[PDB]
């Protein structure tokens, strides 16, 4: 399947705490694999997976002062856009960057990403075609053409093709099987108490990875979209995944209803009943 | 590895 | 500003007992500067372990805390956070059966 490398950025002023806060997050195929904090004790590149430890001392101190001299340019950065939004220095703010690339199976570039935020909104990004820009308000107007005028959609059209490309293929060499890892879903339901004549039927999905999954309920063949109640995936904090999916049926007819699991690790869908004890 | 970025 | 969303759950299946870890999951809330409290009994639990900060492609941030816990039939455990998108902290509080 496709591969991705993605690496996103948050640099946060705090006005008189310190210095603003600056981390480089990076990711193959949705996996943190390094993470640089300028708030740590020796702000430098860390492995953030076991697989990245077999890279050379020179390419850790290349990072590190590659991130380091980013975390200079953002604390410019968020002064500059104090002057175009007419801010106070007392305030504090974020600036945020997703930045990487999409390759298929041929080791072609599929989707290129230079994407921006001020304050959680967008604020400028890399169009599909890597030659054009989208600014979502007037004061990334004026990055828009100071990036337009100095050929900044050129620089990472060749990033984004070559760069970054060359890179993800050679972290893919030490860690292409390890990111393939799936732990299928193990699954329950479970029979809880409702207001005179209902009852619920919870049905769990536990200890699976990756995190996409799809939980169904079922009455006959119909699915039952409307009235299920779900929670969003959340991590059980062993680096597997949960997730559960409820509805409300009449008592008695607890054996009317079946629950689906859907998930890549699994040969086939997982198909379940409420099963009370002997 | 992360690109190097230009001033906003 | 974004209000956090949160769940406060049990890595493991609960069983009274046996000792286990209780999970507050915190998403979907920007600013990133954020206050995370787990309770016990209405008390403040001393060791709270965090992850760190990660934020998500609608550019919201979360984040995971955790705290190692027997769990009892009648303790009570909670979860609070204090954010600017909110006048008031929010407590959440640990449902066994979700």
């Amino acid at each position: 399947g496709p591969h991705s490398l993605r690496y996103f950025v948050t640099a946060v002023s705090r006005p008189g705490l310190g210095e603003p806060r600056y981390m480089e997050v990076g990711y193959v195929d949705d996996t943190e694999f390094v993470r640089f904090d300028s708030d740590a004790e020796n702000p430098r590149y860390e492995p953030r997976a076991r697989w990245m430890e077999q890279e050379g001392p020179e390419y850790w101190e290349r990072e590190t002062q590659k991130a380091k001299g980013n975390e200079q340019s953002f604390r410019v950065d968020l002064r500059t856009l104090l002057g175009y939004y007419n801010q106070s220095k007392g305030g504090s703010h974020t600036i945020q960057v997703i930045s990487g690339c999409e390759v298929g199976s041929d080791g072609r570039l599929l989707r290129g990403y230079q994407q921006y935020a001020y304050d959680g909104c967008d604020y400028i990004a890399l169009n599909e075609d890597l030659k054009t820009w989208t600014a979502a308000d007037m004061a990334a107007l004026i990055t828009k053409h100071k990036w337009e005028q100095a050929g900044e959609a050129e620089r990472l059209r060749a990033y984004l093709e070559g760069t970054c490309v060359e890179w993800l293929r050679r972290y893919l060499k030490n860690g292409n099987a390890t990111l393939l890892r799936t732990d299928s879903p193990k699954a329950h339901v479970t029979h809880h108490s409702r207001p005179e004549d209902k009852v619920t039927l919870r049905c769990w999905a536990l200890g699976f990875y990756p995190a996409d999954i799809t939980l169904t309920w079922q009455l006959n063949g119909e699915e039952l979209i409307q009235d299920m109640e779900l929670v969003e995936t959340r991590p059980a904090g062993d680096g597997t995944f949960q997730k559960w999916a409820s509805v409300v049926v009449p008592l008695g007819k607890e054996q009317y209803y079946t629950c689906h699991v859907y998930h890549q690790g699994l040969p086939e869908p997982l198909t379940l009943r409420w099963e009370p004890p002997p | 590895s992360i690109i190097q970025f230009e001033h906003l | 500003q974004k209000t956090p969303q949160i769940q406060v759950y049990s890595r493991h299946p609960p069983e009274n007992g046996k000792p286990n870890i209780l999970n507050c999951y915190v998403t979907q809330f920007h600013p990133p500067h954020i206050e995370i409290q787990m309770l016990k009994n209405g008390k403040k639990i001393p060791k709270v372990e965090m992850s760190d900060m990660s934020f998500s492609k609608d550019w919201s941030f979360y984040i995971l805390a955790h705290t190692e816990f027997t769990p009892t039939e009648t303790d009570t455990y909670a979860c609070r956070v204090k954010h600017d998108s909110m006048a008031e902290p929010k407590t959440v509080y640990w449902d066994r059966d979700m």
